[PDB]
DNA sequence: TTGACTCAACATCCAAACACTGCGAGATA
C-alpha cells in the first residue's frame, strides 16, 4: 500500500533441446485454439 | 542545504541534517523550531523510498532493518 | 546456403485368448 504509492528510491549496487511429449500435446492444442481466434 | 534541509517528523516542522561524523553515518532530523529530534542511521536503512514524480505528495520514505535482536 | 548423412533419446505403432475355483495351513467351540 504505502510502498506500492511511494516507490522505493535506492542504490543497490552490484559489480538436446527437445520439450517433453505433455508441452508437444500443449503446443498443438494452442496452436489450434490460437489460429480459430485469428 | 544538501545533506541538512527542512524535513519533517510526526508533523512538526524540522530541519534534517546527515551525520555523518562517526561510525555509523546517519540522518540527524532537527526539528525547525527545535522542539522534537529525530536520527535515522543511514547504517540501517535498507532502502530508501521517495514518492516519485507521480506522487504529487513529496514524501520520502526511509526503510530500515530488522535486526535478529529485534524480529518481532 | 543447401541438404544428406549420423547420433541418441524418446515416441509411436502393432501384434492378438485357458480356464476358476480346490486345498491345506491355523485354530475351535
Amino acid at each position: 500500500y504505502d510502498s506500492e504509492e511511494f516507490e522505493d528510491v535506492t542504490d543497490g549496487n552490484e559489480v538436446r533441446n527437445v520439450c517433453s511429449n505433455e508441452e508437444r500435446k500443449r503446443r498443438k492444442y494452442f496452436h489450434m485454439l490460437y489460429l480459430v481466434c485469428l | 542545504p544538501s545533506h541538512s534541509g527542512a524535513a519533517i517528523f510526526e508533523k512538526v516542522s524540522g530541519i534534517i541534517a546527515i551525520n555523518e561524523d562517526v561510525s555509523p553515518a546517519e540522518l540527524t532530523w532537527r526539528s525547525t523550531d527545535g522542539d522534537k529530534v529525530h536520527t535515522v542511521v543511514l547504517s540501517t536503512i535498507d532502502k530508501l523510498q521517495a514518492t516519485p514524480a507521480s506522487s504529487e505528495k513529496m514524501m520520502l520514505r526511509l526503510i530500515g532493518k530488522v535486526d535478529e535482536s529485534k524480529k518481532r
